[PDB]
RNA sequence: GCUAAACCUAGCCCCAAACCCACUCCACCUUACUACCAAACCUUAGCCAAACCAUUUACAUAAAGUAUAGGCGAUAGAAAUUGGGCGCAAUAGAUAUAGUACCGCAAGGGAAAGAUGAAAAAUACCAAGCAUAAUAUAGCAAGGACUA
RNA sequence: GCUACCUAAGAACAGAUUUAUAGGUAGAGGCGACAAACCUA
RNA sequence: CCUCCGCAUAAGCCUGCGUCAGAUCACUGACAAUUAACAGCCCAAUAUCUACAAUCAACCAACAAGUCAUUAUUACCCUCACUGUCAACCCAACAGGCAUGCUCAUAAGGAAAGGUUAAAAAAAGUAAAAGGAAACAUCACCUCUAGCAUCACCAGUAUUAGAGGCCAGCUG
């Protein structure tokens, strides 16, 4: 009789709280007999490097200086990506220097994204 | 391994531990995505630390030895994302030009609202979709009285605030 | 008084928002809550 | 509770966390928690020097002249209960020590002429002065009560009084002002009491015994 | 903190403050007037004058600045006295604690001349915005080591330019890096 | 008790305010300013009764062909039926007839 | 990750690869006796048994051999002045076995008053043969 | 002398002016708050007035309550033409501290209440009701009185 | 979500039975082994 | 001493006699718990198959006629995720109700009496001399209507369908 409590997977009958979870995702898929299978493909494998050697701590000292937020627009990102190849290629097609038209071939699209985060 | 979880065991019950600064953005434009990368494992296993570290304080029904190194460990998460996000952005400008990561479009729900509707992923293309087919974007002619009762609602709450403000502000001349 | 005899799927069933969209009369019931002003516009 | 060790065992076994919070502003005492040294009665220029370094015009051959005026004029501040001037007067270690058994009950100190010259004994010291002074007088005294009936001394008779009182200052607008009394030892008791006294013995629980 | 929250000595989320600020108080509001945030000038660590009350005249330091309030805790000046640590059957230590001060009551102090001086704020071609007195044009500044854990990082590490700014993303320069080469293309979607 | 025990604040009355000091200038400004504006063009307020007084029914009755039609929706609903109870009421009822 | 879209997986297509992972974890102690090889984490909601196992594979190389998660309810009785109700946030536990015989005990984490209590030693509580007259006086 | 009393200021109301809102991430018409598979428009009616009821019955200024219509009765009714506050101040003002608590299966109904001070890093006297203080022949409880 | 009838697919101890679950019928209506009964006191 | 109760699942409820602490016939705050094998959550198309109840299913015995099924070709190779899991509990009342499986007096669950006295009246129980009462529905029947097919009647067809009527004995 309760409306102002969350409607959570706890709450209904047997049918109800087997339908509804958490937010976990998808790994698999149901089959005949109710037998799970799990996609190894659809499980997210965590990219983690090796962090031999690396000299960044968690933390900052407070010997460091204090700058100024300059965020990255994208006329920053072509005049240092882009701008010395146009300029070395000009006083001397624009797929050559870095650009893409479409993405559809491309594992890494970037709109609508595919990658996770 | 496990140890992994915990800190130094040399500062167990020292109740205070010097910790440096947050990462701010300025600092963190200048690395490179590979060490952005590593960063964030660095950052990660720290917070789990933290964590760990939090849930036993309230366990042990103490204080934290220092809890503002959590507030720095989330703020340079924040802040190492925000930098992550702002290069994925410029690139999306760039190859793309577009402003949001993820497709929708402004549409206008039964309840006669514009609403940004976020897309999702779909396999079968949107007119045999049958469960997609069900929610209507459209507003009946049913509804444009209630916007209008909705608008006016709006308008009395700013009215109210607006000359409250001005209220206010009588009172502090006649204060001051 | 035991008139209340509860289950969930009734209670869903009945008033749930997916009924009450599925009319345009219901639809003008969760108008009238959201405009009312209230915390809960269904069940 | 009696201590902090049990209201913090208490808070520990309720649940209560009290995060130990960083505030800039500190308490701005004036004070000293004591004595720095007990003088203990039947060289010191050193601290002379600092005391001229930070004050420039100070002669201890007219100090206790004022440190009788600081004294007699402090314990009148008794007999009208004007506790603005006592901070003015004495130090805040001080104050509660001579105000507050002396809550509602009037006193009537008064002063007459000293049998010896008041002299100073010895000299001590972010910075804290601190002075003591041999007083050697002659007072009354009569606390009365709620009810305006003598509990101590009669009010005429003057009775002869050492005083070892200890001075401090501040070392920017602070002055001298009492700190402590040293009471010796040796000293013999005080004024005997109108009054009788039961002093009760153990309260016994049943299951133990008086031995 | 709720809407109409008192500002009080006590720091805003203490324990004192929960004990005085419960969060179902309503109490009448402070008319404070408002000081823009250009316009406040008076720091923690200024030597100032109190005008008015008692310890008018003497020129103490200000110590915390609550700002919503306009207050000003000249430090060992304005001073009452509280006992503190009291027990069930101790009667604590009298402590001279300090009461606040508006700044309208408050003025500063030429560094030369000892003064109580109205300050406006002038502006220099050295410093874009500082404090000048009045009565001279005297520039009053603003008032007032460390050894790295080993969970810091240096000032050398956390200064290198790392980052070649380059068309890639995060996601493509981390397979490469790590040597993950994934031969499966990516099958076009839906999004509606 | 509904008394009060302490006698309120005073009331700090400036009679020589900007407003009190220059009340009723421009009443005149017809009968010595060569009839160009009417005193009635300096009163402010509601469109509906700037220089015109009527009894409530009267008010509501102007009040909805003068500014009814960008009246809020249950404001113009109360209104209407303000109008028709007060026509009720003055129409059908009362004492004189 | 969470609260991210996942790209959707068509039959044939590439791996899901997650860079920078969103949620955090945190392992508690045992609240009841527990075998020697069970640790007990605070997932986050959304984080699966299989997310888990290779989150502590990768990230801090646990051998996990076994993951069993309860999601527990946080209770929503207990209410504010205004009567009305607080959630403490539901959350996830996950029990996991450690693999290779390896074994776990959660360590034993948390092995001015000079003038208070130099005032407190010198405390001097009145004479009871004083019988209430204050002793601040030389007579 | 307990219970209590008091208190100004949250906010609100009426104008004027001005045309408002609405994608951090995620989820939200399936059992809303759930990552992912094969069709919209169609006279308002009645209450009430006519002392019943049955046709009928209102939804800038000036012409003008004029022409008209009308069981020619109740009543309805043109046009040409003309041109900030003598507000409220906590039973008030908003229902609003909140569309919450609570009530209802649901549509829906819908509350109550706060007051220190500059600083809390300073802890009086007055409603009814009683109590201090039970009662003494007899009676709308008073009045004339009376040394009482 | 009571109650009246019905439907689907059940159950129990012998039926013109009792019953759980989910669905249907709605007020100018419904429903009725018709009490002008009942249809969330 | 009671036990006509219990224990589980279902539905419901949603942390509601776990530990620590505290205030209050004598709830608040902190922390911790419910771990999947049981149960939910299923199924690649396109065609084509599915006359012979259940009842110990055997005879018998029936009518009201019944709860259970594949094959052909094509596609198909990964695998154990997600959710429920607690309690002294729900709907009411300020008596009652509740589906199913087991146990059929319990191995499980509980306590009719705050203390006293033993007045009246009232309630309940036991004993008592002698006497021994001092209308609708519906089988069946009749009447009327209806010659007919894809949403009731009805996947029915006038043997149908619909509407009507009918003494002795004991006992406060
Ligand atoms: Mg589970
Ligand atoms: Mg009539
Ligand atoms: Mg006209
Ligand atoms: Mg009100
Ligand atoms: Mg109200
Ligand atoms: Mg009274
Ligand atoms: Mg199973
Ligand atoms: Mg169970
Ligand atoms: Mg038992
Ligand atoms: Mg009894
Ligand atoms: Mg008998």
């Amino acid at each position: 009789a309760d409306r102002m409590s969350k409607w959570t997977s706890k709450r209904g009958p047997r049918s109800f709280r087997g339908r509804k979870g958490r937010g976990a995702k998808g790994i698999g898929f149901l089959t005949s007999g109710w037998r799970f299978v799990q996609i190894k493909e659809m499980v997210p494998e965590f990219v983690v490097p090796d962090l031999t050697g690396f000299k960044l701590k968690p933390y900052v000292s407070y010997l460091a200086p204090e700058s100024e937020e300059t965020p990255l627009t994208a006329a920053q990102l072509f005049s240092e990506a882009v701008a010395p190849a146009i300029e070395k290629d000009f006083k001397d097609n624009l797929e050559k220097y870095g650009f893409e038209p479409t993405q559809e071939g491309k594992l890494f699209q970037l709109y609508p994204r595919n990658f996770l985060r | 391994g496990l140890e992994e979880f915990f800190d130094d065991p040399k500062n167990w019950g020292q109740e205070k531990v010097k910790s440096g600064a947050a990462w701010t953005c300025q600092q963190l434009r200048n690395k490179s995505n590979e060490d952005l990368h590593k960063l964030w494992y660095v950052l990660l296993k720290e917070r789990n630390m933290l964590l760990t570290l939090e849930q036993e304080a309230k366990r042990q029904r103490l204080p934290m030895p220092s809890p503002e190194r959590l507030d720095k460990v989330v703020d340079s998460m924040d802040a190492l994302d925000k930098v992550v996000q702002e290069r994925e952005d410029a690139l999306r400008l760039l190859q793309t030009g577009q402003e949001r990561a993820r497709p929708g479009a402004w549409r206008r729900d039964i309840f006669g609202r514009i609403i940004w509707h976020k897309f999702k992923q779909w396999v079968i293309p949107w007119h045999l979709n049958k469960r997609y087919n069900r929610k209507r974007f459209f507003a009946l002619p049913y509804v444009d009285h209630f916007l209008r009762l909705e608008r006016e609602k709006r308008a009395r709450i700013k009215a109210r605030k607006e000359n409250l403000e001005r209220k206010k502000a009588k009172i502090l001349l006649k204060k001051f | 008084g035991n008139e209340y005899q509860p289950s969930n799927i009734k209670r869903k069933n009945k008033h749930g928002w997916v009924r009450r969209l599925s009319t345009p009369a219901g639809v003008q019931v969760i108008l009238r809550r959201m405009l009312k002003g209230r915390k809960s516009l269904s069940h | 509770f009696k201590t902090e060790k049990e209201f913090m065992q208490h808070a520990r076994k309720a649940g209560l966390v009290i995060p130990p919070e960083k505030s800039d502003r500190s308490i701005h005492l004036a004070c000293t928690a004591g004595i720095f040294d007990a003088y203990v009665p039947p060289a010191s220029q050193v601290s002379i020097r600092r005391i001229k370094d930070y004050d420039a015009n100070f002669k201890i051959k007219d100090f206790p002249e004022k440190a009788k005026d600081i004294f007699i004029e402090a314990h009148l501040c008794l007999n009208n209960s004007d506790h603005d001037r006592l901070h003015t007067l004495v130090t805040e270690h001080c104050f509660p020590d001579m105000t507050w058994d002396i809550k509602y009950k009037t006193v009537r100190w008064s002063f007459v002429e000293s049998l010896e010259p008041s002299h100073v004994v010895q000299v001590r010291c972010n910075v804290y002065g601190q002075i003591t002074v041999r007083m050697h007088t002659r007072q009354t005294l009569a606390i009365y009560d709620r009810f305006g009936r003598l509990m101590y001394g009669q009010e005429d008779v003057p009775k002869d009084v050492l005083e070892y009182v200890v001075f401090e200052k501040q070392l920017p607008y602070g002055s001298w002002r009492m700190h402590t009394k040293i009471v010796p030892p040796w000293a013999p008791p005080k004024q005997p009491i109108l009054k009788t006294v039961m002093i009760p013995g153990p309260q016994l629980k049943p299951e133990e015994e008086y031995e | 903190l709720p809407p109409h929250y008192r500002y009080g000595m006590s720091p805003p989320g203490s324990v004192a403050d929960k004990r005085k600020n419960p969060p179902w108080i309503r109490r009448r509001p402070v008319v404070v007037e408002p000081i823009s945030d250009e316009d406040w000038y008076l720091f923690c660590g200024d030597t100032v004058e109190i005008l008015e009350g008692k310890d008018a005249g003497k020129q103490g330091k200000v110590v915390q600045v609550i700002r919503q309030r306009n207050w000003v805790v000249v430090g060992g000046l304005n001073t009452h006295y509280r006992y503190i640590g009291k027990t069930m059957d101790y009667r604590g230590t009298m402590i001279p604690s300090e009461a606040p001060l508006l700044h309208r009551q408050v003025k500063l102090v030429d560094p030369m001349d000892r003064k109580p001086t109205e300050i406006e704020w002038r502006f220099t071609e050295a410093g874009e915005r500082v404090r000048v007195s009045t009565r001279s044009g005297r520039i009053i500044p603003k008032p007032e080591t460390w050894i790295d854990g080993p969970k810091d990082t240096s000032v050398e590490d956390a200064l290198e330019r790392t980052y070649v700014p380059c068309l890639k993303t995060l996601q493509e320069e981390v397979m490469e890096a790590m040597g993950i080469k994934e031969t499966r293309k990516y099958k076009k979607v839906y999004w509606y | 008790i509904g008394i009060r025990l302490t006698l309120p604040p005073p009331k700090v009355v400036d009679r020589w305010n900007e407003k009190r000091a220059m009340f009723g200038v421009y009443d005149n400004i017809g009968i010595l300013g060569n009839f160009e504006k009417h005193p009635k063009e300096l009163i402010r307020g509601p469109i509906w009764l700037r220089g015109w007084k009527g009894n409530e029914l009267q008010r509501c009755i102007r009040k909805r062909k003068m500014v009814g039609s960008r009246m809020f929706a249950d404001d113009l609903h109360n209104l209407n039926k303000r109008i028709r109870y007060l026509y009720k009421h003055f129409n059908r009822h009362g004492k004189f007839r | 990750a969470r609260n991210v879209v996942y790209p959707l997986y068509r039959l044939g297509g590439p791996q899901l690869r997650v860079f920078r992972t969103n949620f955090f974890i945190q392992l508690v102690r045992p609240g009841v006796a527990q075998p020697e090889d069970t640790v007990q984490f605070r997932i986050p909601m959304e984080m699966t048994r299989v997310d888990l196992r290779n989150y502590l594979e990768g990230i801090y190389n646990v051998p996990v051999a076994a993951v069993r998660t309860r999601v527990q309810h946080g209770s929503n009785k207990r209410r504010d002045h205004r009567n009305v109700r607080i959630k403490k946030p539901d959350y996830k536990v996950a029990y996991v076995q450690l693999a290779h015989g390896q074994t776990f005990t959660f360590p034993d984490l948390f092995p001015l008053y000079s003038m208070l209590e130099e005032e407190r030693q010198q405390r001097q509580s009145s004479d009871p043969r004083r019988g209430g007259v204050p002793s601040w006086f030389g007579l």
